C-alpha cells in the first residue's frame, strides 16, 4: 500500500495579517515599494509559486487550493447563468417557440438611455439577446420550467461554497504531502475511471431517464407544462415504456448481454433530428454510455496498490530505438517533479480539444434548435477557437518555463529532450523553410489573383472558372463519409454530419446543416491555415528550443525565462528570451484564429446558412459569393469585411447599438496598444522626469517614485490591449452581423 | 441492428471459458503479484475475472453478431 | 473589528475600487433622479 | 473520552463542557472546523427567534390586534410583506443586528459570552447557580423551539389548519 | 474475532479492514433479521390500514418508505460518524448468537424473496400451501 493518504494538519494559520502586508510572498517585494515598479512586480509574480518557494511540497499545496478557488468561481459563474435564465429570461416563451423567440437572459436598467439595449427579443420580453447556447442546453437537459432553473442555480451556489471551503480546508487545515501529489498512476486511474467514466455514465443515466422522455414529448409537440415531471419517468416504468417499449424488459437485457433489446433508446442513427436540427439524443445517450465504459476500462491500466497494472516509468523507459538514444528515460521524473511540464502538456491538449470542439459542434449540432440559431453557432465556434489558440500558446509558454528552470541536463543525458536540443538548428531551419514555402504558395496565390483580376486577366487566375487548385483529398474524404452509412459503417442509418454531403436539413425554413463543398477558395484558405499554424509553431518552438542558450547568448538560462534583452551588443539582443517568443507567437496565433473564424463566418453565410422555400432551393445569407470572391484579398476586404460591417456601423439607435459602441471602442484599444508596442521605455522615463519636475515645483511629488513600465511590461501591456482590441472588434462585428441577418 | 440472444447456457459457456482463459493468462502475464497456488490472491483473481467479463462480453456479442451465438 | 482586516481594506486597490464605485454610484443616482442635464439650469 | 449523548461516538474535543448545554453531540465536526463562540451565538440567536416565533403563532391564533385583520400567521407574513409592517419589523431587527455585529466582534475579541446582551431588566438571575440553571433551561428551550417551529409551519402547509385548531381537530 | 470458523476461502480479510468487514456483516445481519422477521410477520398479522416486493412500491406512493428512508438516513449519518471513529483509531456467547442468527437471517430473507419471484407469495403463505 505505497499509495497512501498523507496530510499535514493545521499547516498554515488562517490570519488576516499577511493580507495587510502586500507582497509578503517574496523576499524582494516584502520590504515595500520605493518605485512604482514594485506595484507592477507585485501582480506580475504573485501566482508564480515556484519563484517564491524552494520546496515542491508547498508549491503543490498552493496549486491544489488555488484549483479549488478556480472551481468556486466557475460554479458561481454557472449558478449565475442559471439564475439569469430563471429570473431575467424569456426561456419559457422560447420553449414554446424555439424557432421564433430569440434567447435573452440579460436585462439592463434604465439609466442614461441605455434601456434601448432591451430590444424586442420576442415572447413579450425585452432584453439583451444571448448567444451562449444555454437555452439549447437546458432544453437538451429537459429543464422545461424556471422553477428547475432556480434549483440548478442553488446547486451551483452550494457547490461554489463547497469548493471555496475545500480550498481553504486543504491549505489551512489538512494539506496533503508531496508524496500524495506524486501519485500519477492513482490520479490517472481516478480521473479516467472516476471523473471521466462515472461522469459520462451518470450523464448517460440523466439522458436516458430524463432527457430522452422529456425531449420526445417536446418534439412530438406536447406543451412544456403538459409534460410529466422528470421523476415520474423514474417511478412509473409503464409511462416510460410507452415512449420507449424496451423499458418493459428492465435491466435483464443489460445483465444477460441481450443489448439489442435497448435499441429504442440506444441507437446509432447519425445525422440530425429533422424536428430540432440537432443530434438524436438516443445517439448521445449511447455515445456517453459507450464512452463511460472505456473510460472506466482505461482507468484500470496503471498500478497503484495491488500488483496488477502498468508502471508508467517502465512503459516510457522501454520505448527506445536506434534513432533516439536512451528514449523516453527520465520523462517520468520530469512529469512528476515539474508542474510547468505538466501544465505545458495539459494546456496544449486542452487548447487542441477546444479547437476540436469548435469544429465538431458546428458540423454535428448537438443541441435541439442550436443549428438554426446562427448567432449561437457563430458565437460558440469563435469562442472555442480563441480558447484553443490561447491555451496552445500557454503550452509553449510553460514548456519554456520548464526548460529555463526545471530542466536539469544531468538527469536528461542522451534522452529525447537532450536529443531535441542537440539538433534544434535542423528543426528550426526546416520549419523556417516550410513557413517561407507555405507563405509564398498560399498567400502568394492570393497576390497572383489580386494582380490578374486587377489586370483584366481572369483566365490567368487560380479559380474554379480558370486554373483550378482543387482540394481532391478533402473532396475524396467527403465522398467516403457520405458512402459510409450502410457500407463501412453498416449499422449507421445516416452520415456523421451532413457537411460531408447528403441532404439539406431545414428547421423553421432555416438551414440546420447541408454539404459544405470545397473548391479553389477552400484549397487556398486551408493552406493559409497551414501557413499560419506552422509559423506559430515556428515562433513558439524556437522559443522553447533556444530558451536556455543560443549561438547568440551562451548563458540565456542564467538570465531567466523572462528578460528583456542582454544589451545592445552583439548587434542587439532585444526580445531574446523565451517569454518574448510567447509574446511574438500570440500575435501569430491571433493572426491564425482570425482567419479561421473569418473563413468559418463567410463560408457558412455564403454556402450553408440561409432560408429554404418552394423547390427546396436555399437562399444563403451572402448568396454564394465565397467561391469567386474569397480568392482575392480585395474580395475579402470588399465582400466580407466591408459588406458585413454594415450592420455594426448602422446599429446606432437600435438594440445592437452596444455592438456599434464596442466596435469603435475596440478599434480604439487596438490602436492605443501600438503606443506600447512601437515605443521604448527610455522615452517614457525621460518624459516622466519633466512631469516629476512640475510636481517637485508644487511640492506634490509622490514617495513611490514613478517609473516608466519595464521593457517586458511595455510588451505585455501592448500585447494585452492589442488582443483586447483586435478580438473585441471581431466580437462586435460578428455578433451584430449575425443577430441582424441570422 | 446486430442480433443478440437471450441468456442461455451457451452464453454461460462462452463466459465461463473466457473467465478461465484469463485466469490462466493472469497467472502467466501479470508481472507483479503450484501453478495457481503460488501468490494467487483476490486482486489477481478479481482482475482476471474482470478481463474475463470484458473478453467474454465481447466474444458473446461478436458470436451473436456473426451467427455462431 | 480586526485591525489587520481594516489595514487590508485601507490598501490602495480596495480604497480605489470602493471610492470610484461610490463615486460612480452617486453619478448614476444623480442621473436617475435628475436626467438629461446638458446645461446648468439658468 | 466518549460523547455523553452518543455513547459510541467519541467526544468532539472542541466541546469539553466549556458551554452550558454541552452533551458532546457534534457528529459533523463543525466545531473541529469553525469557532464555537460564533456557533453558540448563532445557536442562541436561532433559538431565541424560534421561541418568539412559537409564542408568536400561539398568541396570534388566540388574539390579534383590532387594527390588523384576522388571519393565519403564514398569511400574516404575506399580508405584511405587501402592507408595510413587515419591512418595519425587518428594519428594526436589522437596526438591532448592527449592534449585534458589534456584539459578535466583542465575543470574537474575547470580551463577551456568545449570547450575553446583559438583558436582565427584571433581575430574574440572582447569582451564579440560578444563572447556570437558567441558561441551561434557555438552551434546552431554544433547541426545542427550533424543532417546534418547523412543525407548525410545515404542518400548516401539509394540512391547512393552525397549531391549536390542529390539536383541537383530528 | 467472534464467529470464527476459519472460513475466509477467498481471503477478503487480507485486502479490507477486519473492522470494516465485521461492521458491514453485523449491519447486514441486523437488517436481514428485521427484514426476515417482518416478512413472516406480515403474513401472521396486519397493522391497521396497511406483498413482499411489490408492496415496497405500494408503500412508496403513500410516503411510508420515504419517511422510513429519511429516519434511516438520519441514523445512518450518525452511524457513519460511528464507523469513521471506529476505523480512524456470558456475553461473547450472545454476540455469537446475534451474528449466527443474523447470517441465518440473510439466508432466510434471500430465500423468501426469491420464493416470491417463484410464486408471487410470501414465505409462510407459500409454506402453508
Ligand atoms: C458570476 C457571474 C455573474 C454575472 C456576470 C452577473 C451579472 C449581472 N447580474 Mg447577476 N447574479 C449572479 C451572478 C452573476 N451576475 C448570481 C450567482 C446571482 C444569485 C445571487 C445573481 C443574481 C442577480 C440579481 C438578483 C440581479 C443580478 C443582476 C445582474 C446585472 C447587474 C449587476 C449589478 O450591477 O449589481 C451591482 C450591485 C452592487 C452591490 C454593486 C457592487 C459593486 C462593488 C463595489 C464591487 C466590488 C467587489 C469587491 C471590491 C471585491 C473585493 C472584496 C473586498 C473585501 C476587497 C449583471 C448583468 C441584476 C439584473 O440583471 O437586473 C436586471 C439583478 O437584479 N444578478
Ligand atoms: C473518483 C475520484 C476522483 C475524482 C472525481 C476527482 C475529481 C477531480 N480532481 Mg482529482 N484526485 C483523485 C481522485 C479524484 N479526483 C485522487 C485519488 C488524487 C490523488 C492522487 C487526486 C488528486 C488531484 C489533484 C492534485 C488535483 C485534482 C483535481 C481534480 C478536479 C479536476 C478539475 C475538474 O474537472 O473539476 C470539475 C469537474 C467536476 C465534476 C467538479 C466536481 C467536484 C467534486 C469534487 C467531484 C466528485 C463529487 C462526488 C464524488 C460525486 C457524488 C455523486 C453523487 C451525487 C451520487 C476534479 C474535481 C484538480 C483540482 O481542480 O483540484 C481541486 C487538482 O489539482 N485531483
Ligand atoms: C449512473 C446512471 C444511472 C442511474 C443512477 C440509473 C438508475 C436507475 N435506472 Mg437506469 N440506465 C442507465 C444508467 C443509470 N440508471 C444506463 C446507462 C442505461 C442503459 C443501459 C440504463 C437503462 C435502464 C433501464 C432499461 C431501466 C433502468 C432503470 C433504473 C432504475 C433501477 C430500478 C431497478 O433496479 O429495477 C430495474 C428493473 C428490473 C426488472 C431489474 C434506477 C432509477 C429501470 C427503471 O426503473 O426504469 C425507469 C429500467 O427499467 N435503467
Ligand atoms: C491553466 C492555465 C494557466 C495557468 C495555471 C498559468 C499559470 C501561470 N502562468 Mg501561464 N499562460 C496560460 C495559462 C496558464 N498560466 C496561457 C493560456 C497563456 C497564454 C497567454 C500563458 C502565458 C504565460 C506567460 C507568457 C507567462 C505565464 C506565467 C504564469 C505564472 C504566473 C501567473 C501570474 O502571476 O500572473 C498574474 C496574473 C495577472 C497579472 C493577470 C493579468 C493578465 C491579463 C492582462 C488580464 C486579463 C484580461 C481579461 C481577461 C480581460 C479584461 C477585460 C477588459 C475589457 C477590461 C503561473 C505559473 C508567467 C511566468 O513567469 O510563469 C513562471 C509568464 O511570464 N503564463
Ligand atoms: C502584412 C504584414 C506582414 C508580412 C507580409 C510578414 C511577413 C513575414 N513574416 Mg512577419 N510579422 C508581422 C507582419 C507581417 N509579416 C507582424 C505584425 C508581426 C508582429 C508580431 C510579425 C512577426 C513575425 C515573426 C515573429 C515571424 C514572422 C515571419 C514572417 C515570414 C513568414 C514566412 C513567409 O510567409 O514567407 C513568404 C513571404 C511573404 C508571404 C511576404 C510577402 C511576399 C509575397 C508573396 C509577394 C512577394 C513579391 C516579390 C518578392 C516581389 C519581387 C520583386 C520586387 C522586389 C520588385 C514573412 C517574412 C516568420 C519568419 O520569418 O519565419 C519564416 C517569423 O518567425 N513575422
Ligand atoms: C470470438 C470473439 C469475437 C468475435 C467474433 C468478434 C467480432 C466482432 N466484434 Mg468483438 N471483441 C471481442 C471478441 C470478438 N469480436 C473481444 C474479446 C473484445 C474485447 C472486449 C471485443 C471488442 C469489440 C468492440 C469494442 C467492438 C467489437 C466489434 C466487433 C464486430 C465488428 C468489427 C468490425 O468489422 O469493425 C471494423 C472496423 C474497422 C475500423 C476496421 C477497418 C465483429 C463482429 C465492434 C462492433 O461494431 O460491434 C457491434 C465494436 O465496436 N468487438
Ligand atoms: C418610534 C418609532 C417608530 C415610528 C415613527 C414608526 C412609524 C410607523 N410604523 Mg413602525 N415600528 C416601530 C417603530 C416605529 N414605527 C417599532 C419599534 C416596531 C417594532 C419592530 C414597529 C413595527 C411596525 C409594524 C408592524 C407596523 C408599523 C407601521 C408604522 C407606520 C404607521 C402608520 C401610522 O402612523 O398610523 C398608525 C398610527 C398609530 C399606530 C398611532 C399610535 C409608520 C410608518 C405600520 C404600517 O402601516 O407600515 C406601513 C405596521 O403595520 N410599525
Ligand atoms: C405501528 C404501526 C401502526 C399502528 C399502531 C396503526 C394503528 C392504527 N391505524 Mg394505521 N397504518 C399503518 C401502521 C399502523 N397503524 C401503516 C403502515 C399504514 C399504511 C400507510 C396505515 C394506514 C392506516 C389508515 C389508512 C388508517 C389507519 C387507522 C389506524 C387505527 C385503526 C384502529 C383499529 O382498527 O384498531 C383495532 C380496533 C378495533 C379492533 C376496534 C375499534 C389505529 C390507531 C385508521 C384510523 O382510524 O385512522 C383515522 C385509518 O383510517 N392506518
Ligand atoms: C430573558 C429575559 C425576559 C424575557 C422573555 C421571553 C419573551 C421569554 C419567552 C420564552 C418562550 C416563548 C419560550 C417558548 C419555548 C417553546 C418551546 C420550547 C416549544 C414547545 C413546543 C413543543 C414542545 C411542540 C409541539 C407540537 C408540534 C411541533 C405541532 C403540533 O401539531 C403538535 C405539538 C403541539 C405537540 C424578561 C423581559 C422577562 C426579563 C428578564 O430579566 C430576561
Ligand atoms: C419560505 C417562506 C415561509 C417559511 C418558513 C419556515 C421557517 C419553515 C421552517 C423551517 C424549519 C425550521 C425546518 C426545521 C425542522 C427541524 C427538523 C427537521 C429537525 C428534526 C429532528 C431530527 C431529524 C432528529 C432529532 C434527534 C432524535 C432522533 C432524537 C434525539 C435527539 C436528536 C438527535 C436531535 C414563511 C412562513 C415566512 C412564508 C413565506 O411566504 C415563505
Ligand atoms: C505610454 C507608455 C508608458 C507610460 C505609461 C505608464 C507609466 C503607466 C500609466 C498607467 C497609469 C499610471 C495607471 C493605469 C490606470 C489605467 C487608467 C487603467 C489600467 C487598467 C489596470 C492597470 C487596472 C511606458 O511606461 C512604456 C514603457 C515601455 C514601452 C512603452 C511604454 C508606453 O507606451
Amino acid at each position: 500500500k505505497k499509495v497512501s493518504i498523507t496530510v499535514d494538519r493545521d499547516p498554515v494559520a488562517t490570519s488576516f495579517e499577511k493580507w495587510a502586508q502586500p507582497g509578503h510572498f517574496s523576499r524582494t517585494l516584502a520590504k515595500g515599494p520605493k518605485t512604482t515598479t514594485w506595484i507592477w512586480n507585485l501582480h506580475a509574480d504573485v501566482h508564480d509559486f515556484d519563484s517564491h518557494t524552494n520546496s515542491l511540497e508547498d508549491i503543490s499545496r498552493k496549486i491544489f487550493s488555488a484549483h479549488f478557488g478556480q472551481l468556486s468561481i466557475i460554479f458561481l459563474w454557472l449558478s449565475g447563468m442559471y439564475f439569469h435564465g430563471a429570473r431575467f429570461s424569456n426561456y419559457s416563451a422560447w420553449l414554446s417557440n424555439p424557432t421564433a423567440v430569440k434567447p435573452s437572459a440579460q436585462v439592463v436598467w434604465p439609466i442614461v438611455g441605455q434601456e434601448v439595449l432591451n430590444g424586442d427579443v420576442g415572447g413579450g420580453f425585452q432584453g439583451v439577446q444571448v448567444t451562449s447556447g444555454f437555452f439549447q442546453i437546458w432544453r437538451s437537459s429537459g429543464i422545461t420550467s424556471e422553477v428547475e432553473l432556480y434549483w440548478c442555480a442553488l446547486a451551483g451556489l452550494i457547490m461554489s461554497g463547497l469548493m471555496i471551503f475545500a480550498g481553504w480546508f486543504h491549505y489551512h487545515k489538512a494539506a496533503p504531502k508531496l508524496e500524495w501529489f506524486q501519485n500519477a498512476e492513482s490520479m490517472l486511474n481516478h480521473h479516467l475511471s472516476g471523473l471521466l467514466g462515472l461522469g459520462c455514465l451518470s450523464w448517460a443515466g440523466h439522458q436516458i431517464h430524463v432527457s430522452l422522455p422529456v425531449n420526445k414529448l417536446l418534439d412530438a409537440g406536447v406543451a412544456p407544462q403538459e409534460i410529466p415531471l422528470p421523476h415520474e419517468f423514474l417511478v412509473n416504468r409503464d409511462l416510460m415504456a410507452q415512449l420507449y417499449p424496451s423499458f418493459s424488459k428492465g435491466l435483464v437485457p443489460f445483465f444477460t448481454l441481450n443489448w439489442s433489446e435497448y435499441s429504442d433508446f440506444l441507437t446509432f442513427k447519425g445525422g440530425l433530428n429533422p424536428v430540432t436540427g440537432g443530434l438524436w439524443l438516443s445517439d448521445t445517450a449511447h455515445h456517453h454510455l459507450a464512452l463511460a465504459v472505456l473510460f472506466i476500462v482505461a482507468g484500470h491500466m496503471y498500478r497503484t496498490n495491488w500488483g496488477i497494472g502498468h508502471s508508467m516509468k517502465e512503459i516510457l523507459e522501454a520505448h527506445k530505438g536506434p534513432f533516439t538514444g536512451e528514449g523516453h528515460k527520465g520523462l517520468y521524473e520530469i512529469l512528476t517533479t515539474s508542474w510547468h511540464a505538466q501544465l505545458a502538456i495539459n494546456l496544449a491538449m486542452l487548447g487542441s480539444v477546444s479547437i476540436i470542439v469548435a469544429h465538431h459542434m458546428y458540423a454535428m449540432p448537438p443541441y435541439p434548435y442550436i443549428a438554426t440559431d446562427y448567432p449561437t453557432q457563430l458565437s460558440i465556434f469563435t469562442h472555442h477557437m480563441w480558447i484553443g489558440g490561447f491555451c496552445v500558446c500557454g503550452g509553449a509558454a510553460h514548456a519554456g518555463i520548464f526548460m529555463v528552470r526545471d530542466y536539469n541536463p544531468a538527469q536528461n543525458y542522451n534522452n529525447l529532450l537532450d536529443r531535441v536540443i542537440r539538433h534544434r538548428d535542423a528543426i528550426i531551419s526546416h520549419l523556417n523553410w516550410i513557413c517561407i514555402f507555405l507563405g509564398f504558395h498560399s498567400f502568394g496565390l492570393y497576390i497572383h489573383n489580386d494582380t490578374m483580376r486587377a489586370l483584366g486577366r481572369t483566365q490567368d487566375m487560380f479559380s474554379d472558372t480558370a486554373i483550378q487548385l482543387k482540394p481532391v483529398f478533402a473532396q475524396w474524404v467527403q465522398s467516403i463519409h457520405t458512402l459510409a452509412p450502410g457500407n463501412t459503417t453498416p449499422n449507421a442509418l445516416a452520415t456523421a454530419s451532413y457537411a460531408f454531403g447528403g441532404d439539406v436539413v431545414a428547421v423553421g425554413n432555416k438551414v440546420a446543416m447541408m454539404p459544405i463543398s470545397l473548391g479553389t477558395a477552400d484549397f487556398m484558405v486551408h493552406h493559409i491555415h497551414a501557413f499560419t499554424i506552422h509559423v506559430t509553431v515556428l515562433i513558439l518552438l524556437k522559443g522553447v528550443l533556444f530558451s536556455r542558450n543560443s549561438r547568440l547568448i551562451p548563458d540565456k538560462a542564467n538570465l531567466g525565462f523572462r528578460f528583456p534583452c542582454d544589451g545592445p551588443g552583439r548587434g542587439g539582443t532585444c526580445q531574446s528570451s523565451a517569454w518574448d517568443s510567447v509574446f511574438l507567437g500570440l500575435f501569430w496565433m491571433y493572426n491564425c484564429i482570425s482567419v479561421v473564424i473569418f473563413h468559418f463566418s463567410w463560408k457558412m453565410q455564403s454556402d450553408v446558412w440561409g432560408t429554404v422555400q418552394s423547390d427546396g432551393t436555399v437562399t444563403h445569407i451572402t448568396g454564394g459569393n465565397f467561391a469567386q470572391s474569397a480568392i482575392t484579398i480585395n474580395g475579402w476586404l470588399r465582400d466580407f469585411l466591408w459588406a458585413q460591417a454594415s450592420q455594426v456601423i448602422q446599429s446606432y439607435g437600435s438594440a445592437l447599438s452596444a455592438y456599434g459602441l464596442i466596435f469603435l471602442g475596440a478599434h480604439f484599444i487596438w490602436a492605443f496598444s501600438l503606443m506600447f508596442l512601437f515605443s521604448g521605455r527610455g522615452y517614457w522615463q525621460e518624459l516622466i522626469e519633466s512631469i516629476v519636475w512640475a510636481h517637485n515645483k508644487l511640492n506634490v511629488a509622490p514617495a513611490i517614485q514613478p517609473r516608466a513600465l519595464s521593457i517586458t511590461q511595455g510588451r505585455a501591456v501592448g500585447l494585452a490591449h492589442y488582443l483586447l482590441g483586435g478580438i473585441g472588434t471581431t466580437w462586435a462585428f460578428f455578433l451584430a452581423r449575425i443577430i441582424s441577418v441570422g | 441492428v446486430p442480433q443478440t440472444v437471450a441468456w442461455s447456457a451457451k452464453t454461460g459457456a462462452v463466459m465461463v471459458l473466457s473467465n478461465i482463459l484469463c485466469i490462466v493468462a493472469g497467472r502467466y502475464v501479470i508481472q507483479v503479484k503450484s501453478g495457481s497456488f503460488a501468490g494467487f490472491g483476490l486482486p489477481e483473481l478479481l482482475a482476471s475475472t474482470s478481463l474475463g467479463h470484458i473478453v467474454g462480453s465481447g466474444a458473446i456479442l461478436g458470436l451473436s453478431y456473426v451467427g455462431v451465438l | 473589528m480586526d485591525s489587520n482586516f481594516l489595514k487590508y481594506l485601507s490598501t490602495a486597490p480596495v480604497l480605489f475600487t470602493v471610492w470610484l464605485s461610490f463615486t460612480a454610484s452617486f453619478i448614476i443616482e444623480a442621473n436617475r433622479f435628475f436626467p438629461d442635464m446638458l446645461y446648468f439650469p439658468m | 473520552d466518549f460523547s455523553a449523548a452518543v455513547p459510541f461516538l467519541k467526544r468532539p474535543s472542541n466541546l469539553d463542557g466549556a458551554y452550558i448545554g454541552d452533551v458532546g453531540f457534534d457528529p459533523l465536526g463543525f466545531s473541529d472546523v469553525f469557532d464555537l463562540r460564533v456557533l453558540r451565538e448563532a445557536e442562541l440567536k436561532h433559538g431565541r427567534f424560534a421561541m418568539l416565533a412559537v409564542l408568536g403563532f400561539i398568541v396570534q391564533e388566540l388574539y390579534t390586534f383590532p387594527f390588523f385583520p384576522k388571519m393565519a400567521p403564514v398569511d400574516a407574513h404575506d399580508y405584511f410583506v405587501k402592507q408595510g409592517g413587515g419591512s418595519q419589523i425587518i428594519f428594526w431587527i436589522s437596526f438591532v443586528e448592527l449592534f449585534g455585529v458589534v456584539a459578535l466582534f466583542e465575543t470574537l475579541q474575547g470580551k463577551r459570552e456568545p449570547g450575553d446582551f446583559a438583558f436582565d431588566p427584571l433581575g430574574l438571575a440572582k447569582d451564579e447557580a440560578t444563572l447556570e440553571r437558567y441558561r441551561l433551561a434557555e438552551v434546552k428551550h431554544a433547541r426545542l423551539a427550533m424543532i417546534a417551529i418547523g412543525g407548525f409551519i410545515h404542518q400548516y402547509w401539509v394540512t391547512k389548519q393552525t397549531v391549536l385548531e390542529q390539536l383541537g381537530n383530528f | 474475532v467472534p464467529g470464527d470458523a476459519g472460513f475466509d476461502p477467498l481471503t477478503i480479510s487480507a485486502w479490507l479492514d477486519s473492522r470494516w468487514l465485521r461492521e458491514a456483516e453485523i449491519k447486514h445481519c441486523r437488517v436481514a433479521m428485521l427484514a426476515a422477521a417482518g416478512c413472516i410477520a406480515q403474513d401472521i398479522f396486519q397493522f391497521p390500514g396497511a406483498k413482499m416486493t411489490a408492496l415496497h412500491d405500494a408503500a412508496v406512493k403513500a410516503g411510508s418508505m420515504g419517511q422510513m428512508l429519511f429516519w434511516i438516513g438520519f441514523v445512518e449519518a450518525i452511524s457513519t460518524a460511528a464507523t469513521i471513529q471506529m476505523l480512524q483509531g456470558g456475553r461473547a456467547r450472545m454476540e455469537l448468537s446475534e451474528i449466527k442468527n443474523g447470517r441465518l437471517a440473510m439466508i432466510g430473507f434471500s430465500g423468501m424473496v426469491h420464493h416470491y419471484f417463484i410464486t408471487g407469495k410470501g414465505p409462510i403463505e407459500l409454506l402453508t400451501s
